DNA sequence: GTGTGTCTCAATCGTTTTACAACGTCGTGCTG
């Protein structure tokens, strides 16, 4: 599926790295104990999810790399995916996504396209991806997640695959677009009466 | 309003003249060099530039409220006040104020945003070893022809050597870190283009270093 | 000079950076080094920092250049010599007040948290260095060591830290009473030291010292009149003199706070 | 106004949509569940059952009956082992993308590790993985191996195909 | 002395009058998962009076199949075998019990306080997947506690409680000083006379009533101070010397560094004590940003500290392996090996057979299918 | 096929919901609302979901709203106007018949490292994985060391 | 063939809402 990944200016990773076109089926990591496993995947995890959006100051610093060569200012993380049709716009075989950080800016963006981040959620949210915690991802020590935390959060897992929540919203927001055009309607239609007498 | 006016006259008369008769009028916005407006702290340096490009002879007075720019927070008001420099710099011909040019570019090699670092090299390359003229093809250093000693290379060459002089070890390492990276430039071509230029100024330095073998004390460091 | 020059090479990346780089930026197509230095600081590192206050200026910028190393490196805990940096920005040459504000402006742009209420400890080091005994008495209008404090941690919309280091210089201003009848001349020339770093800064609001005087006249009012009976009989003792003394300080600085800014009216 | 009255005939609907397909889905992953799980012991039974509401993971280590085992007393490596199910399930069900694991083998045994690894190769088959360990029993199912090494401050990346099996384990 | 032996009936998955044997220093429990292999660590902890929640389950009927009792026998270093009994009554109330005699919570809790085993605050104590969030918390509860520890909570009661006396006495004696001053400045009338002589006599009650507080303020600030100061002297001083012997491996022989500070030196309880630690090949970052091994080998070097200042006669462990690799694993395990004596008893529950490899008792946790129990057997390592 | 090209009206009310209000002017606001309607009750295109259903009500109905505006300005206009190792641990017991006790067991086992540390404990897993599943009844408590009596 | 005049991409300066962290309120679980 995706294919390769470069970081560069992130926690733990100073310059310029890229990883293979890694293969479609199983991958594994392995390395020593304490070193660019769960810094990786949290890069991961910061390109695509719903995670460090309430940030401050010293959180956009706390994700930079903090070392003797030289001050560093800006981070970015790009991925790239090879999809077929399951990303909407199937007019682009290989699309591609980054997320750059400098201390006092952000900015998602598509091929060096720069959109905000509201069309990047939206794109993310018509493909078959979860906006909060997914449980398609499993951060360190935390197996224990989805077999003892409270069951009305399986029932909203279980309406989230399903795909309902969004589904809501929008029908709530709809009725009130409704009751705003029922308004104006009401004001035509006493206007055109007028009209009509005159 | 304040913003409207000043954003007017940018454009609005075309001709500083206005100010051949109205040196207080000058002298207002003059003050205005420190608003907290982001936005009007350019349009003082933009109108500061034009009245040097017509009525030269303002170089001293008027210097002072453009550098004091360069060490400002906005990113617009950096990006302009660069390239008024860079006309300044040809215009003018005192030395002792060539170098202030050059102290302050390389003070800002390094800089919060990625465009600073960017704009400020090329600014740089354009004046020290980058001359715009002809003959700088081709050919080595000769004896005193086409006046090109005492006239082409002596804004090429001159300006160096008084900034590389300094023993402040701050000096020693930010030109030389500087120079590493005006070196990966952006590859239309990238080392031949390059070379031609600085072998001349290699040799021209040279010439002048022929002088020590057909010759002063400072003058030799 | 061997101490600084061994801790270059993790720095002279710098320029051999772009020695490296231009392997790096432009590619070419015992494991004990790295924890050398990291260790023989923390060994003799109580010379380091007490080496900065001597009058060899050799000596001392000498120093400093290993201190402006070490916390840019981060090999040694911050936290245990930040309450140096503060007696290194004003009482000394002007040489060296850049580069204490440098890195006092450094830590608190991205660290926040590691340094937010040392200034307690910090102040009773720079009161430790000068002597004060029958000499220097402490009158107003002196270059109080904190100028440059607030105004570094002033620039945002600061409604919390600004009052934050207030209440760390404060912390003696009231008078708890730890014992009422021991205290010494210089444990009250301790606070009266503190009274002068609070006059003589600047501030961009009004409000804050509308408190401060809140509280010395609570000391005026609670411990006053128990002295008052007892200075005005025989004056036989030194538990007020070393107390009362302290407390007609207090309408010093209080008299001199309505003239701070000619503002409060009582 | 014509407008107006095709819109609410189809968020009617949509609704009467959205809540059929909540009922199938419900279905399948259950069934999904239930399936793998008793895949995973040779002897036990799982499933769930929604509340009387529009869940309760009724799960058992035993073949004969339960004795009112109750979650989150159990262990910790048997609910490891049902989350596991879980997610595994719902992915059945439906191809979810590019799943990512980090140190699963926490509290597992020889054999259930060995049956996680069958159970992902197949599931390897279907998608798309990637996952971490340091057990013999994860390694040998990946068929693409990678490699991390921390040096001068930095953290670097390669790839390795052989030796980590035997280097990483023993 | 140390543990000696456990007879339980009806425990959880544990049906009939089961025998827990000998418990050597340094013993592990082994065992397939799902099956006993922490039940006993669970006994231990119900022995050693603690809520429920702490434990997995949330009651106190759900530990059964009949009403069951836990009893625990212990060695004094000088022969005697007290034992201690705790069962569970129907309906759900329970009845501690000494040497079978009834007796309340309170000489229960104090003739077991005598040995060193501070159950308010349990910290002998570890439980499954939680080594890491020992060294990762605010800082205001690593003072707390240290503070429990120290045993303060009644002078912490009296502290803030009689701040809130002195805040209100001064604050109340400065407005009251504030309405006299504005008063009496109007004075040049029998208005202004009652305002003085009354405002007067008020003001000096207040004033009183504020001395005296400040006295009871000062003697149970000293207290407090004194225990505190003495608790946080004596371990701050020996943490980077164990921490060093945890990390310092043969490839690294400099292993790192660890550090306890706090902002008010004079003041201790207001910011929490901040702890810092420095893997060997690494600079300075918070605890928050560290990765899982350090965080692991950080807290069992905070727990090894712990244990320098009060010894407690036993330490249970739970997997502590988790996230850790081969080197250090194999460092712990050969500190944990050379550190038991008679005043530690290590029993430690892992599956890493590298680790529990080289101990010397074991007791391993089978479950015969047919009645449920989880029954368990033990053996020794010394005829080998 | 509303994503893919632009040929229905579905796809313009998919850019409306997709990108935002604008980038639709009055001279491309004057579209369909029954073919949209009969365009979303039947399948959707590539993703067979709800989700693109729900943006798509989002979009339908929001041009509504605006259309709907639109008439409401223009009639104030008009008015406007008009105003005007456990096998092998299990082999070696599968093997040896009742009575075999353990230390028996491990007398007919040597690891090859030669230790009786890591065979010895390795032998005492894998009797625990066996008993663990019908393999052996064992018993321990007769005051006996090592008295573990081993039998199928 | 050279100046034209129109269309499309980047910073910045008020708002806005929205996540977040402090603070009473209950309700279950015990122990005397
Ligand atoms: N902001 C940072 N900048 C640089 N290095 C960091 C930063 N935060 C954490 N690190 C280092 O990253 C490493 C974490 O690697 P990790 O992948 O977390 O180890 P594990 O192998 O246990 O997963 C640690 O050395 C940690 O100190
Ligand atoms: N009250 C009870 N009665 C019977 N069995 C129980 C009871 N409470 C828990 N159990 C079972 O006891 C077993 C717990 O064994 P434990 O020792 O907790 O597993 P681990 O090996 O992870 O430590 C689980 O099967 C659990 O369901
Ligand atoms: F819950 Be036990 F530690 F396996
Ligand atoms: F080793 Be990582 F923190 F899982």
């Amino acid at each position: 599926y995706i294919t390769k990944i470069v970081i560069q200016g992130f926690k733990s990773y100073k310059d310029y790295t890229v990883i293979e076109p890694l293969s479609p089926h199983h991958n594994v990591i392995v390395g020593r104990n304490g070193s660019g496993k769960s810094n990786f995947f949290a890069a991961i995890r910061f390109v695509l999810s719903d995670a460090y959006t309430h940030l401050s100051r010293e959180e956009r610093q706390a994700l930079l790399h903090e070392g003797p060569g030289a001050t560093v200012m800006s981070a970015y993380v790009e991925v790239t995916f090879a999809n077929a049709d399951n990303r909407f716009p199937t007019g682009k075989s290989e699309v591609v996504l980054r997320r750059t950080i400098g201390l006092k800016k952000d900015e998602y963006s598509l091929d060096k396209k720069t959109v905000s981040k509201t069309e990047v959620i939206n794109l993310l949210e018509s493909a078959g991806f979860s906006r909060s915690n997914p449980y398609y991802i499993v951060p360190q020590g935390r197996v224990t997640s989805l077999t003892n935390a409270k069951d009305s959060e399986r029932l909203e897992l279980l309406k989230e695959v399903a795909g309902t929540q969004i589904y809501e919203n929008r029908r709530a927001e709809s009725n009130k677009i409704m009751d705003e055009t029922i308004q104006k309607s009401e004001k035509i239609d006493e206007l055109l009466q007028y009209i009509e007498e005159r | 309003l304040r913003t409207k006016c000043l954003r007017i006259i940018n454009q609005m008369k075309t001709i500083p003249s206005i100010l051949r008769t109205h040196p207080e009028v000058l002298a207002q916005i003059i003050s205005k060099s420190n608003d907290q407006s982001a936005i009007v702290r350019d349009t003082v340096l933009d109108l500061l530039g034009t009245y040097i490009m017509a009525y030269r002879e303002t170089i001293p007075q008027i210097y002072g409220c453009i550098i004091s720019g360069i060490s400002d927070p906005s990113t617009i008001v950096r990006k302009r006040a660069i390239k008024q420099l860079c006309e300044v710099y040809e215009a003018t011909e005192d030395l002792n104020i060539r170098v202030d040019i050059a102290s302050k570019l390389l003070t800002r090699s390094n800089d919060e945003e990625e465009t600073i670092s960017e704009l400020s090299l090329e600014v740089l390359e354009k004046l020290w070893f980058s001359p715009a003229s002809n003959e700088l093809d081709c050919q080595k250093g000769y004896e005193q022809l086409t006046f090109l000693e005492k006239q082409k290379l002596r804004v090429q060459y001159f300006p160096i050597l008084k900034l590389c002089a300094e023993p402040s070890t701050e000096r020693h390492v930010l030109l030389v870190t500087s120079l590493k990276t005006m070196l990966t430039s952006k590859e239309e071509i990238n080392l031949s283009t390059l070379h031609t230029q600085i072998r001349l100024l290699l040799s021209c330095l040279f010439n002048q270093l022929i002088e020590v073998v057909t010759e002063t004390k400072g003058i030799l460091y | 000079k061997s101490f600084l020059e061994l801790l270059a090479a993790d720095e002279d990346l710098i320029f051999e950076a772009d020695q490296k780089l231009s392997l790096k930026g432009k590619q070419n197509v015992k494991q004990w080094i790295e924890g050398v230095s990291a260790s023989l600081m923390q060994h003799f590192l109580p010379c380091i920092l007490d080496s900065c206050f001597s009058k060899n200026l050799r000596y001392s910028m000498l120093g400093i250049e290993i201190l402006k190393c070490i916390i840019h490196q981060g090999l040694v805990n911050p936290r245990m010599c930040f309450s140096t940096i503060i007696a290194l920005e004003s009482n000394a040459i002007k040489e060296t007040r850049e580069v204490a504000i440098l890195l006092h402006t450094e830590l608190h742009r991205r660290h926040e948290s590691l340094i937010d209420g040392l200034y307690a400890q910090s102040a009773d080091l720079i009161f430790s260095l000068q002597k004060t005994e029958e000499y220097q008495t402490f009158k107003l209008g002196e270059f109080s060591p904190f100028q440059s404090a607030y105004t570094i941690v002033s620039a945002d919309k600061s409604s919390k830290s600004r009052k934050k280091l207030i209440m760390q210089i404060l912390k003696p201003l009231k008078l708890d009473g730890i014992d009422l009848p021991s205290f010494t001349e210089e444990k009250v020339s301790f606070v009266s030291f503190c009274c002068v770093c609070l006059a003589g800064i600047p501030y961009v609001s009004i409000e804050e010292p509308l408190m401060i005087i809140s509280t010395v006249d609570s000391v005026l009012a609670t411990i006053g009149p128990t002295i008052t009976g007892w200075m005005k009989k025989l004056d036989h003792e030194r538990f007020k003199i070393l107390a009362g003394i302290n407390l007609c300080n207090l309408i010093y600085l209080k008299r001199y706070i309505k003239y701070a800014f000619s503002i409060s009216d009582s | 106004r014509r407008s107006q009255e095709s819109i609410s005939e189809l968020t009617t609907v949509l609704d009467q949509r959205k809540d059929e397909a909540i009922e199938r889905t419900f279905k399948q992953v259950a069934k999904s569940f239930s399936e793998i799980f008793v895949k995973l012991v040779p002897a036990g039974r799982g499933e769930l059952v929604m509340n009387r509401r529009s869940i309760s993971i009724r799960v058992s280590f035993n073949s004969k009956d339960d004795e009112q085992l109750n979650i989150n007393q159990l262990s910790g490596g048997q609910k490891s082992l049902c989350a596991l199910t879980l997610i595994f399930a719902i992915q059945r069900c439906d191809p979810a993308p590019f799943n990512i694991l980090d140190e699963c083998d926490a509290n597992l045994d020889a054999q259930y590790r060995s049956a996680i690894a069958a159970m992902v190769k197949e599931m390897s088959k279907t998608s798309q993985f990637i996952c971490t360990t340091f057990r013999p029993e994860m390694v040998k199912v990946a068929d693409n191996f990678y490699g991390v090494m921390f040096n001068h401050k930095v953290s670097t990346v390669e790839s390795i195909s052989k030796e980590e099996a035997m280097a990483f384990v023993e | 002395g140390r543990l000696l032996r456990l007879e339980v009936e009806n425990f959880k998955s544990y049906r009939g009058h089961q025998i827990i044997g000998p418990f050597e220093d340094f013993t592990s429990i082994i065992g397939p998962n799902g099956a006993g292999k922490s039940n006993l660590m669970d006994a231990i902890s119900f022995v050693l009076g603690v809520k429920s929640s702490h434990l997995r389950s949330t009651n106190v009927k759900e530990l059964i199949p009949t009403t069951a009792y836990v009893k625990l026998m212990y060695e004094l270093d000088n022969g005697e075998q007290r034992e201690y009994k705790r069962a569970i009554t129907p309906s759900g109330a329970t009845e501690y019990k000494i040497d079978e005699e009834i007796v309340t919570f309170s000489e229960y809790c104090g003739s077991l306080q005598k040995e060193n085993i501070l159950v308010r605050a349990r910290n002998f104590l570890v439980f499954q997947g939680d080594v890491e969030t020992i060294a990762s918390q605010s800082p205001l509860e690593l003072s707390k506690l240290v503070e429990q520890i120290s045993g303060s909570l009644e002078y912490k009661s009296e502290y803030d409680k009689s701040k809130d006396e002195q805040d209100k006495a001064v604050n109340l004696s400065a407005h009251s000083f504030n309405k006299k001053r504005g008063i009496n400045a109007e004075l040049r009338l029998e208005t202004v006379e009652t305002r003085l002589a009354k405002l007067d006599e008020e003001f000096a009650a207040a004033r009183k009533a504020a001395k005296n507080a400040k006295e009871r303020f000062n003697a149970v600030k000293q207290k407090r101070l004194q225990k505190f100061q003495a608790a946080f002297s004596h371990i701050s001083e020996q943490i980077d010397p164990i921490y060093k012997e945890l990390t310092k491996s043969p490839a690294f022989p400099l292993g790192g560094t660890a550090y306890l500070t706090l902002d008010d030196l004079d003041e201790p309880y207001l910011g929490g004590i901040k702890f810092h630690a420095m893997p060997p090949m690494k600079r300075f970052r918070d605890m928050d940003q560290l990765s899982g091994g350090e965080k692991t080998m950080a807290a069992l070097a905070l727990l090894f500290a712990i244990h320098s200042y009060q010894p407690s006669p036993f330490f249970v462990l739970d997997e502590i392996d988790a996230a850790l690799d081969q080197t250090n694993v194999t460092k712990i395990a050969n500190y944990i090996r050379q550190h038991a004596s008679s005043g530690f008893q290590f029993v430690v529950i892992s599956l890493k057979n590298q680790l529990f490899s080289k101990s010397e008792a074991l007791v391993g946790i089978y479950r015969d299918q047919q009645e449920n129990s989880s029954r368990t057997l033990s053996i020794n390592l010394e005829g080998y | 096929e509303a994503i893919l090209s632009k040929k229905g009206p579905l796809a313009k009310v998919w850019l409306a919901a997709h990108w935002e209000k604008k980038l639709s002017k009055v001279q491309t606001l004057h579209t369909s609302i029954e073919q949209s309607v009969h365009a979303i009750v039947t399948e959707e295109t590539a993703p067979m979901a709800l989700r693109l259903s729900g943006q798509l009500m989002l979009g339908v109905v929001r041009i509504y709203s605006r259309k709907a505006r639109y008439l409401l300005e223009d009639c104030t206009e008009a008015l406007m106007r008009l105003k005007m190792s456990s096998q092998t641990a299990k082999d070696s017991l599968r093997n040896k018949w009742d009575p075999y006790t353990e230390g028996e067991k491990v007398s007919f086992q040597t690891l090859s490292a030669g230790c009786n540390r890591e065979e010895a404990v390795q032998l005492f897993f894998d009797v625990l994985v066996l008993a663990t599943k019908d393999v052996i009844s064992v018993k321990q408590d007769v005051a006996i060391q090592n008295e573990i009596t081993l039998t199928a």
